[PDB]
């Protein structure tokens, strides 16, 4: 949960 | 000649390099501006001074119409003035880091890393990648970062270039510059950036340190292939050397930007995360 | 040297342009911006300067002009022998020399070194308008002698739609022989030799520069409408 | 005559 942006922009396509 | 295994990397970066760097910045659509008609803690606010001093840019926007309307930062009296720069200068950092994400990101090595070190390669590298990327819009006669309508001009002062190269950033642009590198060369010191071992938080460090080697066999390889001039015999190396320059100004920026921070809070979201900001 | 009558006038002018001129542009303020040959700066408190170059600056200088012509407006009101005109009178006086009193109040703000009108927070870099403005500032008029030039400028019998010619024309003539009788009495050095009737002068040829810049603007609205509902009204548009 | 094509001007005068 430290890094949700991170999470989230490594996820997108 | 360069192998197979070796022209399909830099295929693969430089394909990467063209989906992900908004040369133009075309896309930098939405940021902040200054505005128009404007003991521990005082220490802490006068290492902040010293730190933003560093660097003295202006910000130059020129109009489709050919216009420009050009902002001189204040000079430095007793505070708040000396901020006025960091949320235009936030939002073109936070754009940045979202276009080397996606670099990294279409990287076949870096996919198939373990995600928390994909995470940590990112936070250890960001910066240095973004001004990798800002080296190749510097303009070393103007001493101007060209970014589209934006522009970054470098303040002169009474010493000239000379005082410049006082600076660390200033000296790392201009040396890199001066080496004419090709586009291919500016992709491949990206991933040698991005695939360094010894950041902190980077479990699979033998993984990393192999694929950081095979960049940088690459770089080799192609020099020797397509610059055979006796006149860059040592060409690889001295990139090698201005890449060994940014991790020390990666550090010191890092401990600037921690700094501002705590007596002026600035930072994006994203920014947060990758310098570890709570 | 004065007689109090006209050391009074000097004061009730003097506080006028205090109270109504807005030097700094402090309270200049929603105003439409170049971009969002004139070069224009905006300083801020903070010492931060925000420049334009030109390649758009029409609708800013209307605007300025407008706020110039709301403190001379606020100029007049405050003057005694003005508001006992009447208001028909007050109204045609005011549009024949509302752009006059503009300039000479830009005047004061005029660097002859740097070709800039610096008004504070604003400043304007760069025609018989330039001519004027480096003639009128090679003068070194005194505030005085600036606010008397506006009162004769404001107090023009001949302006169109005039009723009171006289109460006017005597009016104008008792500012006229206030402002000879300060520079007899208060600026002796030669290079201020004909002063009195060197400022009459340049106020005649305000008054052709008001002719023709009227003329111009009254054909320009046509094609690019720029003007804000009172230089309308001002300039009969 | 003059007033009502000059009614921001009478405004400013008045005010
Ligand atoms: C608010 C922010 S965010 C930021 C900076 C500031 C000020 C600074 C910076 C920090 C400290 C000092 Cl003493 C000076 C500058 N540098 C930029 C680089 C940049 O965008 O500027 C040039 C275009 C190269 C001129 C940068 N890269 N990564 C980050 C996070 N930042
Ligand atoms: C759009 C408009 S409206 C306007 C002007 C412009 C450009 C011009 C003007 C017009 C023509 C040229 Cl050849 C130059 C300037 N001047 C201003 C006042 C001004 O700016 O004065 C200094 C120059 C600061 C002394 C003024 N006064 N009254 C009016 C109606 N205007």
């Amino acid at each position: 949960e430290r890094h949700k942006i991170l999470h989230r922009l490594l996820q997108e396509g | 000649g360069l192998t197979e295994e070796q022209r399909m990397m830099i295929r693969e970066l430089m394909d990467a390099q063209m989906k992900t760097f908004d040369t133009t910045f075309s896309h930098f659509k939405n940021f902040r501006l200054p505005g128009v008609l404007s003991r521990e803690e005082a220490a802490k606010w006068s290492q902040v001074r010293k730190d933003l001093c560093s660097l003295k840019v202006s910000l130059q926007l020129r109009g489709e119409d050919g216009s420009v309307w050009n902002y001189k930062p204040p000079a430095d009296s007793g505070g708040k003035e000396i901020f006025s720069l960091l949320p235009h200068m936030a939002d073109m950092s936070t754009y940045m880091f979202k276009g080397i994400i996606s670099f990294a990101k279409v990287i076949s090595y870096f996919r198939d890393l373990p995600i928390e070190d994909q995470i940590s390669l990112l936070k250890g590298a960001a910066f240095e990648l973004c001004q990798l990327r800002f080296n190749t819009v510097f303009n070393a006669e103007t001493g101007t970062w060209e970014c589209g309508r934006l522009s970054y001009c470098l303040e002169d002062t009474a010493g000239g270039f000379q005082q410049l190269l006082l600076e660390p950033m200033l000296k790392f642009h201009y040396m890199l510059k001066k080496l004419q590198l090709h586009e291919e060369e500016y992709v491949l010191m990206q991933a040698i950036s991005l695939f360094s071992p010894d950041r902190p938080g980077v479990l699979q460090h033998r993984v990393v340190d192999q694929l950081q080697e095979q960049f940088a066999i690459t770089l080799k390889s192609y020099i020797e292939c397509n610059r055979p001039q006796p006149a860059h015999r040592f060409l690889f190396l001295k990139i090698m050397a201005m890449l060994t320059e940014l991790r020390s100004i990666n550090a010191q920026h890092t401990q600037r930007l921690l700094r501002i921070q705590d007596i002026h809070p600035f930072a994006t979201p994203l920014m947060q995360e990758l310098f570890g900001i709570t």
